[PDB]
RNA sequence: AAAUUGAAGAGUUUGAUCAUGGCUCAGAUUGAACGCUGGCGGCAGGCCUAACACAUGCAAGUCGAACGGUAACAGGAAGAAGCUUGCUUCUUUGCUGACGAGUGGCGGACGGGUGAGUAAUGUCUGGGAAACUGCCUGAUGGAGGGGGAUAACUACUGGAAACGGUAGCUAAUACCGCAUAACGUCGCAAGACCAAAGAGGGGGACCUUCGGGCCUCUUGCCAUCGGAUGUGCCCAGAUGGGAUUAGCUAGUAGGUGGGGUAACGGCUCACCUAGGCGACGAUCCCUAGCUGGUCUGAGAGGAUGACCAGCCACACUGGAACUGAGACACGGUCCAGACUCCUACGGGAGGCAGCAGUGGGGAAUAUUGCACAAUGGGCGCAAGCCUGAUGCAGCCAUGCCGCGUGUAUGAAGAAGGCCUUCGGGUUGUAAAGUACUUUCAGCGGGGAGGAAGGGAGUAAAGUUAAUACCUUUGCUCAUUGACGUUACCCGCAGAAGAAGCACCGGCUAACUCCGUGCCAGCAGCCGCGGUAAUACGGAGGGUGCAAGCGUUAAUCGGAAUUACUGGGC
């Protein structure tokens, strides 16, 4: 480039790699919960929900997503699993 | 920014005396002040309404030594102000610093008073003012500076300042070289021939 | 502060005849100092120095370009020396470019061809160097071409230019077999290596193909450098050979006084010989402080107005050798600081132009390429953007510095042509361009003579004027076709005299007045008076009104002033009003001048005037072998001649030729004189000529 | 970081600043939340050189507004001790 | 208290009149241009067209008090260089000040630009709920414990460069799990779940592995609720012209469920209903950034959106996103295009509508300047660094304002000009002559203020556990201004260095002669010139304005001539 905003380019790329890693992991756990919910096993879905919950809340804490987004995931999943029986 | 020409031409174009000359000699004996300056001055132009308005306005401009710009300003103010437009305008014209210098002597003519103001030979309350348009405020003293005091011209002008209507608002000191401005001249404290309403309608046309 | 010590500074020039190898050698220099990765070649258009589009296509260098390099040595003997090389054009069309550059340079490397050696531009540049008194060395290139002779070329220099040359390197082998050179000091042979492009070389055993002349010329060399002092001679005449180092320092000294010139031989195209010359540039050429100081004029002169020790401590002084044109800032002034330090933003005073200039962006250069530098030390050549008033050759200096430097002399344009933008109204756009380029070349002048409407472009050569025209089509683009200058004819009565007259019936009753004159024509002669408008007032019959009796010749002037015959003015014509008529009430002048106008008209036809074209006093010098042909050509032209005179280094011809004639005379002269002649036109008195054109240019408008 | 800074009105070679409580993003002369007194640097006269609005400055700085260097110095000078 | 008090007509249809009616002029204004002329100062103004293409130089860095570290300088330490055991200086040691590159943090979304797009996703006014917010601030706490890397680096290596490889590493306020956290999240509940980072300063100890440990304070870190701020969203009204644009719309209008968002929402998907908008102008087409305000007007209104300020929009064209509190990002990423430049031919770089500047276009618009001294802004504990923000300087009568270009005196009312009824008049007190003054310009000398601060020393308390070290608040000390040869002041010489432009038939103020002869030419309108032209051209004179004047262009007025106020058939 021109200035040393190239340093920020490197940092943004590295942070994108990391954030894509963590967002993919988180979305995969939620895919698991959704596959359970469309499978109907309220207990398997419950285990999956308790498996994703610390992941998504830890990510919200990290800032990868927002508190509101994590809470929205948890609320949607609780509603689903409760109507799931 | 100053009319550097024949003053008597102006005066006899107005017909009247514009006092653009000192009193050392009469007005007729220096210029043939009854006929217009032209080679066709002996003739008579029949007047028109604009004619007399322009001629009065130009008489005032030539008396006070003001140019058309800043005369339009002396009208813009005194139109903004309160009271009579023409009276406020004549007051704003007597407030000029070369005006009060002349009316208090120190120069036998408005142009001599202009040189006096301009050459830093004057001091409105000590502070050397040299803006010939300085609108002097009442309760203010104009004082000649030292080395301007006792110059040949200032004395002669103080001597010749007599034989003239003594201003009802000045209180000069004639040698102590002080002079106050106790209050602005009202209407009747001036020539009374100058029909200020003509100028007002010229500029409000 | 200073990157390289002033002693490690060489300012050198490469001037020589056309195709002498001047540009190629700089490419070999830019290669053997590592500054350029590829050797390059001019015919391919590869050469860096020729950056101009024209220079690439024609292979010609139409400008001087300056570049620098660091040649530590051939054996890394010395710490790197910064050689400032100003490569120059050798086309006489561009002669300012060599001289504009020459005053600034401290030393000159004058190339020669082994086949030809001294050829005509070579003498021309030698003369230029002598005027700026550059101490010189020489490189005889093209020793890889048949006809190659180191020895013969040396003699050629001695026989023709006048210089006495001392051989430095003789040659190993013939033209095809040019292995390398033999030093007359190291007594070695630097046979160069073919596989690498001269980058590697081997000092060798001085083989017997050439081991005997070497001794003669080495011996001849010692003697000459030993000819610098008896302290060398007393030992030299002691029968003992002085040390080479005393010879090399003695050599550097003899070059400074120009007593001797050092001849180096190589083939740049054969990638051989070049590295050694760059070494000998270090050995004998002058460093800025290896000679005396720049001198000056102060306050209309002084005992020592300027004795400016070239120093990083003395006050800033410089000279603008060249002004060049850059389309984005609008100028680029090349300056050499003779004495001083200047920095970005520093103001300077134009001693010659008595003004203030701020140096905005001082830059250094690699031909077209430019590298910004914060400051310039003394002895450095740099280009200055942000300077808008410096004429070529005008000193730029700190205040209280020399008013005048020696470079106040320049050649005179020899060819004149005229020009027209295709669009008739691109004339100012065209005009501005001619002006800008006129600033850059003090030798390209644009004067639009107001006798005619034509734009006239004057220049030192036919190529120049064409190289100066394609630049307009290319930069400051305008499309323009060149042509012929117009014709400044005049007229005059021959002898005939009469009592001619004119008259209009201005009365008619109502109009009220009239004017009438009887006149009397005579010519004086072609060139007797300074006041061509001659006259005699006589009138004593019909004596026109008195208050404008004398005021009745000046109103008649407007006929002698211009055009009675074919739109061309009159000279030497004499008018004489003797009779006429009038009436002294108000004899109307503007309608009385009709009498005067028809008086001129009728008077002109009866008097049978003539037409005299412009003809000048030409003066030519040329070698005393081309006299027959130059005079034969002058004879083909309508030219008379003046002086049966022969010079000692030629022959001075004097000739009276027309001015409409001699269009492109210079190039014809060069053709028939082997580009070795100069001339001048003196604008002498006009003379008459029988011409089918004088009337066809007014019969162009017919009646 | 809501600042309280001087705003540099006036004329050439004759400044006159206005103490403005403005978001530190906006330009000097630009957008501001409120103005709290002025400050004339060149005054050397009976007329007051500076005038502040201390109750509102205190309201802001209680809401966390940062005070610039010169505005701190002007609060000093307004106070009798400094 | 005052925050207003403000409204003019004329010329021209006719032989003449009165109406209707258009045209024209008098005013104010301009980012102006052109012609002629031009002295100065102050304050402003300055590409209105090609959002046309851009060479070059700057416009965004900072922190060593986060870290690994040592490339540069310096300080030292050991010298068996230089040498008189050195003051006459050899290398190794990050050891210390410091610091290139590097990891990391914050900034880079601000400030600066332009008005292309945008007729409503915008703007203005006024409300609203379904929200997030770095830095700033308040309240309560936590701040155990541990791992794996990884740049820089070493090596080998490739490349013309750009810029890489491939292994060995080496930290951290880089990353990751754990422990722990509830007025935090989910959940009606129970319950489940989530973080962190340390660095610096000195010191009474007293303990060491000269690492330090330890006590302190200064900052920094994590969580939650607050404020302030900023931002996102919704609504209503208003915000151009054309109907020689009357139908438009299918995610279209809404409903349900899932998904997405920081947040509500067809935002989105899948069904379902068939709705929704429209003569209060939908739809389409042209044009356009909007507002405070600016010009004008007695107003109402008309025109406008240069400067300055608020909002919006764009960044070579088209698209997408990433990082981040904040962007779908002027000086970041990626792609497609056009363009330009570099190349060793193998590849590579860029986006002036940032500030100067060039070309071009145009009637027309400036310097490739000086400082960050002010004030702001980023970073920082600060010092400080950076800032084409900003403050200043340059150019240009571009505008407004102020001043000067002399003042008094002076009748042979000179000469000369011009007119003349030939007497004279006018030029004209005008000149000259005489006396006096020297503003400004020009020299020379003094000289405010924009400068607050910051730093070093000091003392007091607050401080601790300690008179240390930190703050805070005084005292002293040296000091910091680009502008700048500042403003302003004083002295020197002499009226010297400083007046032009338009007009003179009526409107409209100011006339004669000559030369011209419906010619040449003038003209804003009416009109002038064909033999006595105050209308053309010159001259003499006069009138207006004046460092400007006039012309052209543009807006309102006059124009009640789009009549709402305030018109007519
Ligand atoms: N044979 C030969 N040709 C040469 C030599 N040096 C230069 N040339 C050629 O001469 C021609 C012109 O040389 P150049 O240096 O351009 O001429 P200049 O620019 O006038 O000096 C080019 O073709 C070169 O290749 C040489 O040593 N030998
Ligand atoms: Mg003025
Ligand atoms: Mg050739
Ligand atoms: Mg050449
Ligand atoms: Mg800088
Ligand atoms: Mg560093
Ligand atoms: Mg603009
Ligand atoms: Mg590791
Ligand atoms: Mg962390
Ligand atoms: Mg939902
Ligand atoms: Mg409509
Ligand atoms: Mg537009
Ligand atoms: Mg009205
Ligand atoms: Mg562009
Ligand atoms: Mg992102
Ligand atoms: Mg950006
Ligand atoms: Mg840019
Ligand atoms: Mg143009
Ligand atoms: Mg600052
Ligand atoms: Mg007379
Ligand atoms: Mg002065
Ligand atoms: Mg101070
Ligand atoms: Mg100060
Ligand atoms: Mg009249
Ligand atoms: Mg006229
Ligand atoms: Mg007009
Ligand atoms: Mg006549
Ligand atoms: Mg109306
Ligand atoms: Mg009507």
């Amino acid at each position: 480039n021109i200035k040393s905003a190239k340093k920020r380019a490197i940092q943004s790329e590295k942070a994108r790699k990391h954030n894509a890693s963590r967002r993919s992991m988180m979305r995969t756990f939620i895919k698991k919960v959704y596959a359970a919910i469309e499978a109907g096993d309220k207990a398997a879905a419950q285990k999956a929900f308790n498996e994703m919950q610390p992941i998504v809340d830890r990510q919200a804490a990290k800032g990868l997503i927002h508190k509101n987004k994590a809470a929205r995931h948890k609320a949607n999943l609780t509603a689903q699993i409760n109507k799931l029986a | 920014a100053r009319y550097l020409g024949p003053k008597l031409k102006l005066s006899r174009r107005e017909g009247t005396d514009l006092f653009l000359k000192s009193g050392v000699r009469a007005i007729d004996t220096k210029c043939k002040i009854e006929q217009a300056p032209g080679q066709h001055g002996a003739r008579k132009p029949r007047l028109s309404d604009y004619g007399v308005q322009l001629r009065e306005k130009q008489k005032v401009r030539r008396i006070y030594g003001v140019l058309e710009r800043q005369f339009r300003n002396y009208y813009k103010e005194a139109a903004r102000l309160k009271g009579n437009t023409g009276e406020n305008l004549l007051a704003l014209l007597e407030g000029r610093l070369d005006n009060v210098v002349y009316r208090m002597g120190f120069g036998a003519t408005r142009a001599e008073a202009r040189q006096l103001v301009s050459h830093k030979a004057i001091m409105v309350n000590g502070r050397v003012v040299n803006i010939a348009s300085y609108q002097v405020s009442p309760n203010d003293v104009v004082s000649i500076r030292e080395k301007a005091k006792k110059q040949s011209r200032v004395k002669a002008a103080l001597e010749l300042a007599e034989q003239r209507e003594k201003p009802t608002w000045l209180e000069v000191d004639a040698g102590k070289m002080e002079g106050t401005f106790k209050r602005k001249p009202e209407r009747s404290d001036l020539s009374a021939d100058i029909n200020e309403h003509l100028i007002v309608e010229l500029y409000s046309k | 502060a200073r990157t390289t010590p002033i002693a490690r500074y060489r300012n050198i020039g490469i001037s020589a005849h056309i195709d002498a190898g001047k540009t190629t050698t700089t490419e070999r220099i830019l290669f053997y100092t590592g500054v350029n990765h590829k050797i390059g070649e001019v015919h391919d258009g590869a050469a860096t120095m020729d950056w101009m589009e024209q220079e690439q296509e024609r292979g010609i260098t139409i400008t001087s370009a300056a570049t620098t390099a660091f040649w530590s040595g051939m054996a890394k003997q010395y710490e790197p020396h910064r050689i400032n090389i100003i490569d120059t054009p050798g086309h006489v069309d561009f002669t300012i470019e060599v001289e504009r550059s020459m005053r600034v340079l401290d030393g000159a490397v004058m190339v020669y061809c082994a086949v030809g050696g001294v050829q005509p531009q070579s003498e021309t540049v030698w003369r230029q160097a002598n005027k700026y008194k550059v101490p010189r060395i020489a490189f005889v290139n093209k020793m890889d071409r048949m006809g190659a002779n180191f020895l013969k070329v040396v003699n050629q220099i001695k026989t023709r230019l006048g210089a006495n040359p001392v051989p430095l390197q003789l040659a190993i082998g013939a033209e095809e077999h040019f292995t390398g050179v033999v030093d007359l000091v190291k007594m070695k042979a630097i046979n160069w290596n073919d596989a690498d492009q001269g980058v590697t070389f081997e000092y060798e055993d001085i083989p017997a193909d050439m081991v005997e002349l070497a001794n003669e010329w080495h011996q001849n060399l010692i003697e000459s450098a030993a000819e610098a002092s008896e302290e060398l001679m007393e030992k030299y005449l002691g029968g003992e050979e002085l040390t080479e180092a005393e010879i090399k320092g003695a050599l550097r000294q003899r070059v400074l006084n120009n007593e001797i010139i050092l001849v180096t031989c190589g083939s740049a195209f054969k990638n051989k010989g070049v590295q050694a010359m760059l070494d000998a540039v270090i050995d004998y050429l002058p460093s800025p402080v290896d000679v005396p100081a720049i001198n000056g004029i102060l306050d209309d002169g002084k005992d020592t107005p300027a004795e400016r020790h070239a120093s990083d401590d003395e006050p800033f002084s410089a000279l603008a050798f060249k002004i060049a044109t850059d389309p984005f800032v609008g100028n680029l002034t090349f300056f050499r600081v003779y004495s001083g330090v200047v920095n970005s933003g520093d103001t300077v005073l134009n001693s010659v132009k008595a003004a203030r200039e701020r140096f905005g962006r001082i830059v250094q250069m690699h031909a077209n390429k430019r590298e910004e530098i914060k400051e310039v030390r003394a002895g450095d050549i740099a280009a200055a953007i942000g300077l808008k008033d410096v004429t070529t050759g005008d000193t730029l200096c700190d205040p209280d510095a020399p008013i005048i430097l020696e470079r106040m002399e320049f050649p005179e344009p020899v060819i004149s042509i005229a020009v027209e933008p295709k669009t008739k109204a691109d004339q100012e756009k065209m005009g501005l361009a001619l002006g800008r380029l006129a600033k850059e070349d003090p030798s390209f002048r644009v004067w639009t003579d107001e006798e005619s409407n034509q734009t006239i472009i004057a220049g030192m050569g036919e190529l120049h004027l064409d190289i100066i025209v394609d630049r307009m089509k290319r930069e400051f683009n305008v499309e323009a076709n060149v042509g012929k200058p117009q014709v400044a004819y005049r007229e005059t009565i021959r002898q005939k005299v009469t009592d001619v007259e004119g008259k209009h019936a201005k009365q008619s009753g109502g109009r009220g007045q009239y004017g009438h004159v009887v006149i009397d024509m005579y010519p004086l002669e072609p060139g007797s008076n300074p006041k061509g408008y001659e006259f005699i007032n006589d009138i004593k019959g019909g004596v026109i009104p008195g208050e404008y009796i004398p005021a009745v010749d000046k109103g008649i002037q407007e006929q002698l002033k211009a055009g009675p015959l074919a739109g061309y003015p009159v000279v030497d014509m004499g008018i004489r009003l003797h009779f006429g008529s009038y009436h002294d009430v108000d004899s109307s002048e503007l309608a009385f001048k009709l009498a005067a106008s028809i008086a001129f008209k009728e008077g002109f036809k009866k008097a049978k005037p003539v037409l005299l074209e412009p003809i000048m006093k030409v003066e030519v010098e040329t070698p005393e072998e081309n006299t027959g042909d130059v005079i034969g050509d002058l004879s083909r032209r309508r030219g008379m001649l003046k002086g049966q005179e022969s010079e000692v280094t030629g022959v001075k011809i004097h000739a009276e030729v027309p001015l409409s004639e001699m269009f492109g005379y210079a190039t014809q002269l060069r053709s028939l004189t082997k580009g070795r002649a100069s001339y001048t036109m003196e604008f002498l008195k006009y003379d008459e000529a029988p011409s089918n054109v004088a009337q066809a240019v007014i019969e162009a408008r017919g009646k | 970081m809501v600042t309280i800074r001087l705003a540099r009105h006036g004329a050439k070679k004759r400044p006159f600043y206005q103490v403005v409580v403005a978001d530190s993003r906006n330009a000097r002369n630009g957008r501001f939340i409120e103005r709290v007194g002025f400050f004339n640097p060149i005054a050397s006269e009976k007329e007051e050189g500076t005038r502040l609005d201390l109750d509102r400055i205190a309201h802001w700085v209680g809401q966390g507004a940062t005070i610039s260097d010169r505005v701190a110095a002007l609060i000093k000078e307004v106070n009798k001790a400094a």
